[PDB]
């Protein structure tokens, strides 16, 4: 299951 | 859903003040406790994602996800933090923050 | 037995021919059980793996979403590391990131993973303790105060320490028959002259699962395989001095194994 | 730039006549375009499937690409391979013990 | 200089139109209209995650916004009823792909609507 947090635009 | 109790909670200065709060979607992933004081606006003063306590000056946040429970700890009570505390849930980063109905703390002087 | 969940994403831009190309893909182990392509006609995750597709829609709603979101960002991520890198639009760029848990063999959390790549090369890289990151160059830096301001940080260790471990688990039991089996390699051996006076002697591991496994002669090593069913191939070989062939063992150990196998020229 | 690994193997031991799987392993490429080609007495075959694009830890690719088949003994086998890292293309014949 | 409202205090008679100012200097792509009434806490009415997009939100009824510039997100009251007798904050935040978390609210309005 995918992180639907933490994942952002460098 | 996101539950709170109205209180008032009265706190003598210096002790330490607890409050607590549940949501009621299991995967929720991001969990937040707004300041207001009376008349004024709400102003972000924690925010926690891992299961356990966190800890930010006075404040300490502790979370369930089992429990589906949130809570608020508040360390060195001053009348100063006499106010308003609004629980703040939602899902993944981009989803729509649920607010609860805010439990009021009233510190009286020693 | 420890076992791991990971996930696997890249994006290739495509200088003036549309949106980039978005790959996702999903492991539990050395198995596949889910992906994504922008390009597929579905749009949605797909499942890999038949013990993953007892999982409702909503599963598939949450993990189509998430994964949109993974690909908005990472096409952003192409135009703004042209930026700092200061390349031309003429040119095809690549960024990868990889992310995700490792339990031990009592499924307690073990370790986390979170990496990031630019054109193949080490970008920026969330260090063991999950607190704090590690930066390579000049470039790197600048995302790193970023993500340091925004608790990136924060949210991916709640993340590979919980969610992350959490499904990890479920997926494990629900898969049972798949992903907890070991299957012990067959073994064969082979044997031919390359001189008058040597002779190669190569040594067949086949069948096995997981991919983990040690090939030894008492050497020319190929790597791993994937069979294409679902198992793994190997081998080693020596060159052998003609007549002395009985002198030479090969050696094979395996999680499938109740002890190690001992093959020589026979 | 990071050239292409190549293997070329069956699924199963090959006997001749009976049915079976011709694999194409490429790994440790970058960047992840590349062109993979199965081929029956040098031309190419048609019918070829493949994995999804990965990578490793060292973040180089990898893809598995494999056709159905069924070996005789006048027919030969090969794996063709094009990548940027490559002046001319490379082809790496498929040996049976190997 | 945060986030600003305009007024602080308004009263209205029933079937009045009004709007409600909402400036942000600090370039926030998302911005967010809430209603505050005793007792229930903080309701969604309507958001705009960027220029020239906006949506509805928990209860958007009798409201309308718009969003023409980065810094302006404008609250219209079609004709006010006395259930619109309330506190109305707004709201904003870089976009999520930005990091954008919290919510940086403005200093609020009342707003009463008599019979």
């Amino acid at each position: 299951e995918l992180a639907g947090i933490g994942i952002l635009t460098v | 859903e996101v539950e709170q109790n109205s209180g008032p909670l009265s706190v003598p200065e210096g002790a330490i003040a607890s409050l607590n709060c549940t949501y009621s979607d299991r995967g929720s992933t991001s969990f937040f406790w707004y300041r207001q004081y009376s008349g004024k606006s709400p102003e972000l003063i924690m925010s926690i994602y891992s299961n356990g306590d966190k800890e930010d000056g006075r404040f300490t946040a502790q979370l369930n996800k089992a429990s589906q429970y949130v809570s608020l700890l508040i360390r060195d009570s001053q009348p100063s933090d006499s106010a308003t505390y609004l629980c703040a849930v939602t899902k993944y980063s981009w989803g729509k923050l649920q607010f609860g109905a805010g439990t009021q703390v009233v510190v009286t002087p020693d | 037995g420890s076992h791991s969940m990971r996930y696997f994403f890249t994006s290739v831009s495509r200088p003036g021919r549309g949106e980039p190309r978005f790959i996702a893909v999903g492991y539990v182990d050395d198995t596949q059980f889910v992906r994504f392509d922008s390009d597929a006609a579905s749009q949605r995750m797909e499942p890999r793996a038949p013990w993953i597709e007892q999982e409702g829609p909503e599963y598939w709603d949450g993990e189509t979403r998430k994964v949109k979101a993974h690909s908005q960002t990472h096409r952003v991520d192409l135009g703004t590391l042209r930026g700092y890198y200061n390349q031309s639009e003429a040119g095809s760029h690549t960024v990868q990131r990889m992310y995700g848990c490792d339990v031990g063999s009592d499924w307690r959390f073990l370790r986390g993973y979170h990496q990031y790549a630019y054109d193949g090369k080490d970008y920026i890289a969330l260090k063991e303790d999950l607190r704090s990151w590690t930066a390579a160059d000049m470039a790197a830096q600048t995302t790193k105060h970023k993500w340091e301001a925004a608790h990136v940080a924060e949210q991916l260790r709640a993340y590979l320490e919980g969610t992350c471990v959490e499904w990890l688990r479920r997926y494990l039991e629900n898969g049972k028959e798949t992903l907890q089996r070991t299957d012990a390699p067959k073994t064969h051996m082979t044997h031919h002259a390359v001189s008058d006076h040597e002779a190669t002697l190569r040594c067949w591991a086949l069948s096995f699962y997981p991919a983990e496994i040690t090939l030894t002669w008492q050497t020319e090593l190929v790597e791993t395989r994937p069979a294409g069913d679902g198992t793994f191939q190997k081998w080693a070989a020596v060159v052998v001095p003609s007549g002395q062939e009985q002198r030479y063992t090969c050696h094979v150990q395996h999680e499938g194994l109740p002890k190690p196998l001992t093959l020589r020229w026979e | 730039q990071r050239t292409p690994k190549i293997q070329v193997y069956s699924r199963h031991p090959a006997e001749n006549g009976k049915s079976n799987f011709l694999n194409c392993y490429v790994s440790g490429f970058h960047p992840s375009d590349i062109e993979v080609d199965l081929l029956k007495n040098g031309e190419r075959i048609e019918k070829v499937e493949h994995s999804d694009l990965s990578f490793s830890k060292d973040w180089s690719f990898y893809l598995l690409y494999y056709t159905e088949f069924t070996p005789t003994e006048k027919d030969e086998y090969a794996c063709r391979v094009n990548h940027v890292t490559l002046s001319q293309p490379k082809i790496v014949k498929w040996d049976r013990d190997m | 200089a945060g986030v600003t409202q305009t007024p602080k205090f308004q009263v209205l008679k029933t079937g009045q139109s009004m709007t409600l100012q909402c400036a942000q200097d600090m370039n926030h792509e998302y911005m967010a209209w809430y209603r505050q009434d005793p007792g229930m806490g903080l309701r969604l009415i309507h958001y705009s995650v960027g220029v020239g997009i906006t949506d509805q939100g928990d209860v958007p009824d009798g409201y309308k916004v718009s969003r023409s510039t980065t810094e302006d997100f404008p609250l219209r009251l079609l004709s006010a009823a006395p259930s619109q007798t309330s506190v109305y904050f707004c709201a904003s935040r870089p976009g999520w792909m930005a990091g954008g978390v919290e919510l940086y609210f403005g200093p609020g309005t009342r707003l009463t609507v008599t019979e």
